């Protein structure tokens, strides 16, 4: 993919889901038309989901040291990837995947 | 067997890291000089001198020499370290072997 990712061909399936319509009071007398009044309705619940990755352990004989994904040391007004005083989860920058290295 | 001909070694020095633990090995060149000429002597230092009475000693100084690895860089490569450091909380040793080879 060109935004990056895994391209497959097959998917992950989407998984769609839906109020199922309860329709408010239909008229005693009998009419063609279909139902076009309903009750107001929404639901909510609890999702889960669970992926097992396979990693590709990082095997080097580079002497030196690598560089590595740190958090600023130095003090701030609040923690980077967490909450401020108003409850505001932030992410502060953009963490890409590529710091080790290999030989090309 | 062993002979003048043929080494008495192979140079190992690699890190093996498998699960909980982590095998360091290591080899240098070392030389050995003659030291004293073979003797023993007595070594000390008065406040009689030009030293300070907090400075004084009495002790011995032999031919023989020694081997010291007792510093941690001795084992571990900058980058073996950073493994170290940056992924575990605790380590200690467990057991150490120890060879010399290749006389001349």
């Amino acid at each position: 993919p060109l935004m990056g990712g895994f391209g497959l061909k097959h998917p992950p399936p989407q998984i769609l889901i839906k109020n199922t319509p309860v329709p408010a009071d239909p008229p005693t007398t009998f009419s063609q038309a279909k139902l076009a009044s309903f009750i107001t309705q929404y639901s909510t619940g609890q999702v889960s989901v669970e992926i097992e990755w396979e990693l590709q352990k990082e095997n080097s004989k580079r002497w030196n040291p690598e560089i590595q994904y740190t958090s600023n040391y130095y003090k701030s007004t609040n923690v980077d990837f967490a909450v401020n005083t108003d409850g505001t989860y932030s992410e502060p920058r953009p963490i890409g995947t590529r710091y080790l290295t290999r030989n090309l | 067997a062993d002979g003048v001909g043929s080494s008495s070694g192979n140079w190992h020095c690699d890190s093996t890291w498998l699960g909980d633990r982590v095998i360091t090995t290591s080899t240098r060149t070392w030389a050995l000089p003659t030291y004293n000429n073979h003797l023993y002597k007595q070594i000390s230092n008065g406040t009689s001198g030009g030293s300070t009475n907090d400075n004084t000693y009495f002790g011995y100084s032999t031919p023989w020499g020694y081997f010291d690895f007792n510093r941690f860089h001795c084992h571990f490569s900058p980058r073996d370290w950073q493994r170290l450091i940056n992924n575990n909380w605790g380590f200690r040793p467990k057991r150490l072997n120890f060879k010399l080879f290749n006389i001349q």
